[PDB]
RNA sequence: GAGCUGUAAGUAAGCUUUGAUCCAGAGAUUUCCGAAUGGGGAAACCCAGCAUGAGUUAUGUCAUGUUAUCGAUAUGUGAAUACAUAGCAUAUCAGAAGGCACACCCGGAGAACUGAAACAUCUUAGUACCCGGAGGAAGAGAAAGAAAAUUCGAUUCCCUUAGUAGCGGCGAGCGAAAUGGGAAGAGCCCAAACCAACAAGCUUGCUUGUUGGGGUUGUAGGACACUCUACGGAGUUACAAAGGACGACAUUAGACGAAUCAUCUGGAAAGAUGAAUCAAAGAAGGUAAUAAUCCUGUAGUCGAAAAUGUUGUCUCUCUUGAGUGGAUCCUGAGUACGACGGAGCACGUGAAAUUCCGUCGGAAUCUGGGAGGACCAUCUCCUAAGGCUAAAUACUCUCUAGUGACCGAUAGUGAACCAGUACCGUGAGGGAAAGGUGAAAAGCACCCCGGAAGGGGAGUGAAAUAGAACCUGAAACCGUGUGCUUACAAGUAGUCAGAGCCCGUUAAUGGGUGAUGGCGUGCCUUUUGUAGAAUGAACCGGCGAGUUACGAUUUGAUGCAAGGUU
């Protein structure tokens, strides 16, 4: 359960094995976006603020299951648990300890 | 904002009633009249008008209960 | 009430030909009669009103996204102030 | 012979094995077994009912 | 716990870690119509009255209350009539109405087609449909029983008994019960004798009355008359009833939760290959293809402010139990029974007992009364004419959790789709058809033709004959090309025999075409007999008909056998 600031890794897809944060994440049908992966290629008309313009290369949508985060000891990606820490919920690295990710 | 309109008096809950009621008539007049351009000011004044009559209403449910 | 019972002005090229007289056209709830139409808008704009008319239009058919309606039923008043004015932009 | 409920959960999850009580053997899980693993207090208990 | 402003895109305005959006618990608001209830009315609208209140110089207007009907309780008043009642008068109460899944249940009423190869008795069938009732179940329920043993001991339901007994134009067909085996499994209260007051007639005593006590049963009980005994018990489900306290779990939101990498192919891997790992999790669903170890989960574990839900223990509330004598008294009257006419009992009025209804008749009091399939007699059993009662049983509009040798879009609900909806009917009523881009919208920027539609490029994508009518796209049908044929010929359109001209196969004594010759009157259904001018089919595609339950009988098979079987 991936957070919108994370540094993950992909498992499937054209690009695996690549690095790259978070941008949104689009939680009502779990389809996160990491900068760099999935770029979409579109065909925009022109429009009443902007130019015509070729292709737009922007990211597209990935699924949450095909991202998984990293260990901060091994670099090696990893699953996430729990834990309860002065009442709060914080995330285990499941391999390690705590990952820290506020933004 | 269901914490400062319990702070009021009972006799201000029904000023700032019809304070936000002129203010919800003025911009739902000129949102007509075509110069507004900033609509989310109506429904936060429809629902302040909400806090303030729930609250002016278990006044007089608490007022009613003890008596 | 007083204001409840006032909903929009009606800004049409019928209605300015109007307010080259003194008569202003508003969009009234559909359940008052044109006395508190006229004791409502002296007590919103501090006018003095010499007439007011009143008329229904019923619900007017429409289809938007090719899936068939009705429009709401609407109430119409025309208050005809004597001196005063209603400042519109 | 009778049940026991550490062999009947440390049994449960691997696909192909079963574990039974000696009275409630029927025809259709012998048969789908390949081969039998029954304890000395279940051998007595089937050979009693059984004949 | 980080996004959010329904489906629903959008933009534009915004809102949110000071915790939004959402999820539960509780609360507030809750227009108008509708039993609709101030009056009216073509429901969702008119018109008020009254009392307050705002406003206005005053009206006009507006706000808030309150006003239907019978019903209950009150006091007013009291007609024809003198008292009295009728009736009117206010003033309280909100009791009734209406609605449903009303499926199940109990009552009131109650067909017909049909079966009997007609048909009337009978059957269909107390069925359907109407009504009225209700409840979470109802109904029934504590022997005037079943029986005939050394009998049982409320009711209901299940298995048998048993298609037996029996009924029946003894036709069609109906069709039990007891015993036995099970589920479930408790009994109570009243009237009456009598006693106590109380109150009135009345004459002081009796009667009547209320209230309280008393006591409810066949082994004859109880009043009574005796003797000997008390707060231990009992409990809101009957047995009389309210409401505490403190717990217990139970739902109504949730929270944790094990373990994988690499390479190959691919647009993408979960596949293949290689090496691991977890398992009280190898249920399941997702993820760009087929995942125990990616995700949601699952096993397991934990959790509740607040709401109810049951359920304990205290609290609380009620409350003496026996015995003997039975002299006397009491033990349910227009009742039981009888007659006549019906209905119900499996039983068609009969050898009809037993149970009800109408109409008239009309009893007995423990030495009583009822029943034991007519009737007597004798035995045996029971104690009618008062009432209440859980559970085992029925049903599912629903809710929660699941399941399927159940459906896959002409199926499965009519309805997978903004369905009882387009639409049809004056109305009741009838009632459709219509799922699939891709993994991701990345939904074709630009260029060209064109008024636009459309196209041709380019571009996206693994794929664009995946372009929004969008997965595959079958036939009928419509075309455009062609290789071989055809303008002297009579044709159920083929079939054998065959020259010529093309072609080269799942390569085998091949494929396409057919100068010409021989033979040859479609297919069903119906018929003695059909080319039939007898029926049916325009064509193509889908759909579209001996099934299931129960019983019976036969074989086949398999048990074991004078036994076999539940
Ligand atoms: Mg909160
Ligand atoms: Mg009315
Ligand atoms: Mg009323
Ligand atoms: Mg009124
Ligand atoms: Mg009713
Ligand atoms: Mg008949
Ligand atoms: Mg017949
Ligand atoms: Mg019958
Ligand atoms: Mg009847
Ligand atoms: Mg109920
Ligand atoms: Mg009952
Ligand atoms: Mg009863
Ligand atoms: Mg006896
Ligand atoms: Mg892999
Ligand atoms: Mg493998
Ligand atoms: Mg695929
Ligand atoms: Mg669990
Ligand atoms: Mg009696
Ligand atoms: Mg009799
Ligand atoms: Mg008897
Ligand atoms: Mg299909
Ligand atoms: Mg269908
Ligand atoms: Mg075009
Ligand atoms: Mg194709
Ligand atoms: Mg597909
Ligand atoms: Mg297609
Ligand atoms: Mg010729
Ligand atoms: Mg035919
Ligand atoms: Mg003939
Ligand atoms: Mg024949
Ligand atoms: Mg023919
Ligand atoms: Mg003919
Ligand atoms: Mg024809
Ligand atoms: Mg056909
Ligand atoms: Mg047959
Ligand atoms: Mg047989
Ligand atoms: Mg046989
Ligand atoms: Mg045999």
């Amino acid at each position: 359960h991936i957070k919108k600031g994370d540094n993950v890794k992909v498992i499937a897809g054209k690009d695996k094995g690549k690095e790259g944060k978070v941008i949104a994440t689009l939680p009502k049908k779990d389809r996160v976006v990491v900068e760099g992966v999935n770029i979409m290629k579109k065909h925009q008309k022109p429009t009443q603020l902007n130019p015509e313009g070729g292709i737009l290369e922007t990211e597209a949508a990935i699924h949450v299951s095909n991202v998984q985060l990293l260990d901060p000891k091994t670099n090696e990606p990893t699953r996430v648990g729990y834990k309860f820490v002065d009442g709060k919920k914080v995330r285990i690295a499941k391999k390690s300890g705590e990952e820290i990710k506020s933004n | 904002k269901a914490k400062e309109i319990r702070d009021l008096t009972t006799s201000e809950i029904e000023e700032q009633i019809k304070s936000s009621k002129e203010e919800l008539f003025n911009l739902r007049f000129q949102l007509a009249t075509g110069q507004l351009e900033e609509t989310a000011r109506i429904r936060t004044v429809r629902k302040t008008i909400a806090r303030l009559k729930t609250v002016a209403r278990e006044r007089e449910i608490e007022q009613s209960k003890a008596n | 009430e007083a204001r409840d019972i006032l909903k929009r002005p009606v800004i049409t090229e019928k209605s300015s030909e109007a307010m080259a007289e003194d008569k202003y056209t508003f969009d009234v709830d559909t359940r008052v009669n044109k006395t508190q139409v006229k004791m409502a808008v002296e007590e919103i704009f501090n006018v003095k009103v010499a007439s007011v008319n009143i008329m229904n239009y019923k619900p007017k058919k429409k289809r938007m996204g090719r899936y068939q309606g009705y429009t709401n039923k609407r109430r119409k008043a025309i208050v005809t102030l004597k001196e005063g004015s209603i400042d519109l932009f | 012979e009778n049940e026991d409920v550490n062999v009947e959960l440390s049994a449960r999850n691997i696909p192909g094995v079963q574990v039974t009580t000696a009275q409630g053997l029927n025809v259709l899980d012998i048969t789908n077994a390949d081969s039998l693993v029954i304890t000395e207090a279940a051998a007595k208990k089937v050979e009693e009912v059984l004949g």
